[PDB]
């Protein structure tokens, strides 16, 4: 913000309301969409009673949520456990409001983001981190010692992915020069597009946004079926709801973002009008996660951490010291070009035999 | 408050509870792979309650008890129907769960209803689907306010806040 | 500089957000029946006790989160190298060269020494 | 130059551990060691700034020392596990470059490198060797905070991080002294003395040989380019000379006797420090390392784990040459011409007296007479009956090593007139 | 000048902490309060001696992040067999 | 500045107040998480932006994960575990603590120094040029201490 | 260490309950523990007559239902020594075989569910109830079949039976491909 506009701090508030409780909006008519293309996908129908298209469901089971018993353990410390909620839905909300949307002032006559800082990644990746203290201690909070091996495990799991998407994320604030997202946007504005660019840095990002849950680590745990799931199978009310309520924003944030950084979440050559354009790259990664959460199976936690530690930080590196390299003696940008286009092709031809 | 004030309220409330019943199953013996059937594709039940299978009883609220309960199960299943929050129904389906089915031995229990109070039987063996479908319609509309017995009387809402955990 | 107008804007958000997070916990909270404790002291699985008991955890854990330590101690360092980059010139590219392989090494240690032991 | 050698080794070597057997990286580190001390022979005298490091006349004399020491400790060791070689060549790196700098911020990350390694190897894993060292991990990180509160003090100061800067008023005085706290706990100057009785005795004995060698010189390398007030010295030199000596004659055990001795000894250390001169403070380390390394050897022949008083005594039956060497190395602690150990303290002795400051001196002195009680209580030891205890002999290689470190004492002893010219600043 | 005092009195409760605590993991925890009162300091001082006094934190933190990592490891290395974890309980070396 | 300064300043103290004092461990960490959060919006608040987020990122979000993780493993059911014969020394420990701010203050006060030489916020653009350029060493320094504490971890926990 | 993977929680697909040994994370050994659905066929058949029987053994074996029932077809008719018919022969092999199909796509759907997610479930179900309301068609009823009493099967197969199992005979290669 240095040459865009700051708003007064009503209308900040404003906007802040607005977004936060459109996100508690958007997960639920989320729930049933993604609810009903499951059912689709194994040859189904969902939800389609409780009239008049099945819209009024999330309604009906949310309140149905409220008015149920408070359940809380004799065996678990009050303070923690009325408490662990509470914090893993505050750091989960907190920054998805950062990504912009559209060009200034179009928003009646005001600005789509939230806030903008003046260090977008770092804001980022800090909440990024939050979210793992909710975890563990909820796992402690409850008391059982069930309870805690799951929180661990998933704890671990995030953990371990957690650094990678930093160095993931290096190669990006190479070529823009700068943090905000909004530099990041008007670079490709211009330059063209990101996932172009550093199509390493851009799988080992969506790949390692899997471990926000997404479906494909899996041994999370989750409870049914398998040893207890982190968190959550302690809780009851309404703060369970607001477990698996975090859990979906996390979904929806790594689901924007991608768009935002590497794909340039309001350019678009053909037309760009603000929000709409953005809603549709949304919607496509969003079906594409849906896709996986089908279709695949789960990874065993041990084979788990092979997976991101091993494998998933080296392809990281070796492509933030590659793009350094280029970046550093500032030559053309072709040289990024070409290898992009021959990693793909390795890429690609891996699939194919 | 407990959910009952105002008529208004009160009828809010009751179809939120109906329509959203979320099933946790138990299934144990025989029956309960035909239990596992109400889902997949031919059928439903995910358009009624939910696909879902609670993955405690925690969080869960309609305990079907589909199947043979032995007799060495039932302080299990006592404690396990014990920890559901406060308004929780269980449809007892089959035979075997219903009256003990046709085993009359030592072994086996006559009558779920001992232990765990039902509100909903569904006699057959294995119900079919549909059946299992039509019963929790029945539940439906028992948790609404609309339930009879022959004789001609209501019932409340729940049949379980009457004997709960003391 | 740059706007203290904007962190501030950040305040108001948290502010927000942690706002109409605990409302919803509250309505949530005060609204539902009752039935005082007796039996509800008890946890998942099999009545009271979920799993015997477990008195010590592996390592596992103490290995990953000590790995995570000291390589965000690396990011942030290569940070600030990652906005200047076309002033800090090939000199600059040596410096994060060097700084790299050493901790690579780190890695390498506990990496061929295992994640499971 | 001769960081060169070490940091490259030191990485180098690292991956390689994996391909060859633990001794093969024994024969390795003991290799590499040994090429740093011939890369700094070849430049001696010459000095090379880049900026942060920082090769003067001073790092040249005290990193030769700790170097020696460190060559010792690793000769001996054959456990297994790659480790108990590789970490003391990183701790000797973190000694190198905590001389060889000025710039406080460096200073302590060099500290770190040089603690962090003694801290894991303080453990064979013997019950006593986790407790000691805990106590020296707790106590040291109380004293590396201070350090670090002490530099952001003197930041406020002076406008530096360099040491050197001009000074003033009451902050700079403070934060001056707050520098004195964390090197002089690393070389243990009372009252910072605490853990070195308990850690020395508890740690099992050729890690403590490179301990009480270059950890105390590494750390008093350091400690002289501080510009330590003459009152402030006052009072360590002190509490130091008298705790060391008079505290030490209650003890019964060789690890402990040598332990409160070396407290003593820092002391002694620290009277050169009144006008600073590494030319009198370079000859005193010499002799101090020699015979301490000398003694602690025999030490560990004896047994890797704690002794007591007794053992030592029948040395001279089983070996006539180590009975010999270890009673060479008692009185050269002492203080007691014509071996070196006069001269290393009569140099000490004539910067305080130049800078003038007699009380001190005085006290010095008279508990240096004190001394004399232990030290002959394992000195003399030696001749009288052997009693079943432990002696393995050792290698040939060791034998030929502590008679060649006990002809170096006796010879400066008689021609001190040899090394004094060039272990001088310039040089 | 207000915060300059204020890291002088952070300190002070650190000390507090390092001499009563009688758990090993919480005098561990008290040190890297003091810590952190150290680096408060130096940014406070880096207003008026201008910008180096940043990089110095950056590179204090690092040491302290160092210094937790193998001291937690240790204190989990001593006990990781017993659990009377009381800091005190180490008497076995006096003599 | 004192208005809005004053609370700010209040909640770090107090914050530190709660770490050494609460008797349960994981409350105690809890605590001391609120404080350097405090903490790195002090950062924010003295034109030192960079070295806020690094303070929530590395010191808030790295070393206390690492601190709570060791307290889960191995309980942590009292924070003041022991009544022992030293029980006496509370009011020691608090005379000592007290002499500590005492002789600090004293070197703290009446000076005076400027505030007028602009950081410029900290920005991490600012930054560049000083980390890889005089401090390059220092940070290869840093690097190969990182590298040292991985191996000697390591060696530590796992007999390797 | 002492795991308690308990009787039903979460599952096991049994009641099944286990005391998991466990050194760190590498199992030593499970015990089992059984008994928690013994209801005592054994004993109750001992007060039954051989024609309720049959009625009593598929109450066992869910979902390969049919093959307890002709094991104890055979059992008895070799006992007292009755024959079968010829085309008795054919309609046991058919519908033993057909069931059988019944218990693999189960396990299948049962396999790939249970750890894996979710699909593959519904798609060996779907399969299932075609085989189901086949069977339906024949003997009246889903599963626990009472067709088979000692000699032979009770009834012939309705007319409709024999079209419509051709109709499937002609999906199942595709189908067991795209399990595949
Ligand atoms: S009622 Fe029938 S299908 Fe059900 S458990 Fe009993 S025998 Fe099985």
């Amino acid at each position: 913000t240095w040459s865009y506009p700051v708003d007064p701090y009503w209308m900040v508030a404003l906007k802040a309301l607005l977004v936060v409780v459109g996100l508690l909006t958007a997960f639920a008519f989320m729930t049933l969409i993604e609810r009903r293309l499951l059912a689709r996908f194994q040859v189904r129908m969902g939800p389609n009673r409780v009239g008049p298209f099945g819209l009024l469901q999330p309604l009906a089971d949310a309140i149905k949520s409220i008015f149920k018993e408070d359940i809380v353990v004799a065996q678990a410390d009050r303070f923690l456990f009325v408490l662990a909620p509470l914090i893993s839905v505050v750091f989960a909300l907190l920054a998805f409001g950062l990504i912009p949307f559209g060009p200034p002032g179009s928003f009646f006559g005001y600005q789509p983001w939230v806030i903008n800082l003046d260090l977008g990644i770092l804001y980022l990746f800090a909440v990024s981190e939050l979210a793992v203290y909710g975890i563990f201690l909820s796992g402690w909070a409850s008391g059982s010692k069930y309870s805690l091996l799951g929180s661990l495990r998933s704890s671990a799991s995030l953990i371990s992915y957690e650094l990678g998407l930093g160095l993931a994320l290096l190669a990006p604030v190479l070529l823009v020069g700068s943090l905000n997202l909004n530099d990041i946007v008007n670079w490709q504005k211009e330059h063209g597009w990101l996932f172009l660019y550093a199509f390493p840095a851009f799988l080992v990002y969506l790949i390692a946004s899997m471990a926000e849950a997404a479906r494909t680590p899996f041994d999370l745990p989750e409870a049914e079926q398998e040893l207890v799931g982190g968190y959550h199978t302690e809780y009851s009310s309404i703060k369970w709801a607001l477990f698996q309520m975090a859990e979906y924003i996390h979904f929806i944030t790594a689901s924007a973002l991608i768009p935002t950084l590497f794909l340039g979440g309001w350019t678009m050559p053909v037309l760009e009008v603000p929000y709409l354009w953005m809603f549709l790259k949304i919607a496509f990664f969003l079906f594409f996660f849906i896709w996986i959460r089908a279709t695949w199976f789960r990874l065993r936690y041990d084979q788990l951490l092979r997976f991101g530690w091993g494998f998933l930080f080296p392809l990281a590196l070796l492509w933030f010291l590659v793009t350094a390299l280029v970046v550093a003696l500032d030559l053309p940008r072709t040289y990024l070009l070409y290898l992009s286009a021959l990693s793909f092709l390795v890429l690609l031809g891996a699939v194919l035999y | 408050r407990e959910g009952i004030l105002f008529t208004t309220l009160e009828k809010l409330v009751a179809w939120g509870r109906s329509n959203s019943l979320w099933p946790a199953t138990f299934g144990l013996a025989c029956c309960a792979i035909e239990m596992m059937a109400s889902t997949d594709a031919r059928n439903d039940l995910a358009r009624f309650g939910s696909e879902v299978f609670r993955a405690s009883p925690r969080q869960a609220d309609v305990m079907i008890v589909a199947g043979r309960l032995s007799k060495k199960m039932a302080p299990v299943m006592r404690r396990v129907w014990e920890q559901m929050p406060d308004p929780k129904w269980v449809i007892s389906m089959g035979a075997c769960a219903s009256s003990g089915g046709m085993f009359n031995n030592y072994a086996i229990v006559q009558n779920v209803d001992s232990v765990v109070p039902v509100d909903v039987y569904v006699p057959g063996c294995p119900p079919r689907p549909e059946a299992l479908i039509y019963a929790v319609m029945q539940l439906q509309k028992k948790v609404r306010g609309q339930a009879y017995n022959e004789r001609g009387e209501r019932l409340p809402p729940v049949a379980a806040w009457k004997r709960t955990r003391g | 500089m740059a706007p203290i107008q904007e962190y501030v804007g950040t305040l108001i958000y948290v502010g927000v957000a942690l706002f109409i997070g605990v409302a919803a916990l509250l309505v949530g909270a005060l609204l539902g029946p009752k039935k005082p404790g007796r039996a509800k002291l008890m946890p998942y699985e099999s009545g009271n006790d979920p799993a015997g008991e477990v008195k010590r955890f592996p390592v596992h854990f103490y290995v990953v989160a000590m790995l995570f330590i000291l390589f965000d101690v690396e990011v942030a360092f290569l940070w600030p190298y990652a906005v200047s980059a076309g002033g800090l010139g090939l000199y600059g590219f040596l410096g994060v060269l060097a700084f790299t392989l050493l901790l690579f090494v780190g890695f390498l240690y506990e990496w061929w020494k295992g994640v499971m032991r | 130059m001769t960081l060169a050698i070490l940091a490259v080794f030191s990485v180098a070597l690292t991956l390689l551990g994996f391909v060859l057997p633990p001794q093969g990286v024994k024969r390795a580190t003991l290799l590499g060691l040994a090429l740093a001390l011939a890369s700094l022979l070849l430049t001696w005298g010459k000095p090379f700034a880049f900026g942060p490091y920082a090769v003067d006349g001073v790092s040249q004399v005290f990193t030769l020392l700790a170097l020696l020491g460190a060559l010792w400790t690793v000769g001996l060791v054959r456990s297994g596990r790659f480790e108990f070689y590789l970490l003391v060549l990183y701790a000797a790196l973190g000694m190198h470059l905590l001389a060889s700098t000025r710039h406080l911020l460096l200073m302590l990350v060099a500290l770190e490198a040089l603690s962090l390694p003694l801290y894991a190897l303080a453990t064979w894993r013997r019950g006593q060797g986790l407790e000691a060292a805990l106590k020296y991990f707790l106590l040291g990180a109380l004293a590396a905070a201070f350090f670090l509160y002490g530099a952001a003090l003197f930041y406020g100061a002076t406008g530096s991080l360099v040491l050197g800067a001009p000074g003033e008023g009451p902050l700079y005085a403070l934060a001056l002294g707050l520098l004195l706290v964390g090197l002089g706990f690393k070389a243990a100057l009372a009252p910072f003395h605490f853990w070195t009785p308990d850690v020395y005795q508890g740690s099992p004995t050729p890690v403590v040989l490179f301990m009480a060698t270059s950890v105390k010189a590494a750390a008093f390398a350091a400690l002289l380019r501080v510009a330590a007030p003459p009152e402030a010295l006052a009072l360590l030199v002190a509490l130091s000379v008298v705790v060391g000596n008079l505290a030490a004659l209650a003890q019964k055990e060789a690890k402990r006797l040598l332990a409160y001795s070396s407290i003593a000894h820092a002391g002694y250390m620290a009277l050169a420090l009144y006008t600073g001169n590494a030319q009198a403070l370079g000859f005193y380390l010499l002799t101090y390392v020699l015979a301490t390394g000398l003694a602690f050897a025999v030490l560990s022949q004896i047994s890797p784990d704690r002794v007591p008083l007794e053992a030592l005594r029948g040395l001279y039956r089983k070996d006539p040459l180590l009975g010999l060497a270890f009673l060479v190395a008692m009185l050269s602690l002492l203080g007691l011409p014509p071996l070196a150990g006069f001269w290393g303290k009569y140099l000490a002795f004539a910067e305080a007296a130049r800078a003038g400051a007699w009380g001190v001196l005085v006290l010095a002195l008279v508990t240096s007479a004190v001394s004399a009680y232990y030290y002959l209580g394992l000195g003399l030891a030696v001749f009288a009956r052997p009693e079943e205890t432990p002696f393995r002999p050792g290698p040939p290689w060791a034998r030929a090593a502590v008679v060649a470190a006990g002809v170096l004492l006796l010879a400066l002893g008689l021609l001190p007139g040899l090394v004094l010219p060039a272990l001088a600043a310039g040089g | 000048m207000s915060y300059l005092l204020t890291s002088a009195l952070l300190f002070a409760l650190g000390v507090y902490g390092v001499l009563t605590r009688r758990t090993a993991i919480l005098v561990f925890l008290s040190i890297e309060l003091m810590l952190n009162a150290a680096n408060l300091s130096l940014v406070g001082f880096a207003r008026a001696y201008g910008l180096d006094g940043q990089v110095a934190a950056l590179m204090v933190i690092a040491v302290a992040a160092a210094e937790v990592a193998v001291g937690l490891g240790l204190i989990v290395a001593i006990f990781r067999h017993r659990e009377s974890t009381a800091v005190d309980d180490l008497s076995e070396l006096r003599g | 500045m004192s208005l809005l300064e004053g609370l700010a300043l209040f909640l770090l103290l107090l914050s530190g107040v709660l770490v050494v004092t609460l008797r349960n461990a994981i409350h105690a960490a809890l605590a001391l998480i609120l404080n350097f959060l405090v903490l790195a919006g002090v950062y924010v608040a003295l034109d030192a932006r960079f070295l806020g987020f690094i303070q929530v990122i590395v010191y808030a979000g790295a070393i206390v994960v690492l601190f709570l993780f060791v307290i889960m493993l191995l309980f942590a059911a009292q924070g003041e575990i022991g009544f022992d014969p030293l029980v006496r020394s509370r009011p020691l420990a608090a005379l000592l603590a007290l002499g500590v701010a005492g002789i600090l203050a004293a070197g703290l006060w009446g000076l005076d120094l400027a505030f007028t030489q602009d950081l410029k916020g900290g920005l991490p653009q600012a930054l560049g040029p000083l980390l890889y350029g005089d401090w390059l060493f220092v940070l290869l320094a840093v690097g190969f201490l990182l590298m040292a504490a991985t191996v000697v971890a390591v060696a530590l926990v796992e007999p390797g | 260490m002492t795991l308690n993977v308990g009787p039903q929680h979460p599952s096991t697909h049994g009641v099944l309950r286990l005391m998991v040994t466990l050194s760190g994370e590498e199992v030593l050994e499970v015990v089992p523990h059984i008994g928690y659905l013994h209801t005592g066929f054994e004993k109750t058949m001992e007060h039954r007559t051989y024609l309720q029987n049959i009625t009593y053994t598929p109450r066992m074996d869910y979902l390969h239902s049919f093959a307890h029932d002709l094991a104890y077809a055979l059992a008895v008719e070799k006992l007292l020594g009755a024959v079968v018919p010829p085309r008795a022969e054919t309609i046991r092999v058919i519908l033993n075989e057909l069931s059988r199909l019944a218990s693999h796509l189960v396990f299948l759907g049962t396999g790939l569910l249970d750890l894996g997610a979710l699909t593959p479930f519904f798609y060996a179900f779907r399969e299932r109830e075609t085989i189901l309301d086949l069977f339906e068609w024949v003997t009246g009823q889903r599963f626990h079949h009472n067709y088979i009493r000692i000699g032979g099967v009770k009834e012939d197969l309705p007319e409709e039976f024999v079209p419509e199992l051709k109709k499937l005979l002609e999906v199942l290669p595709h189908r067991i491909d795209e399990y595949e």
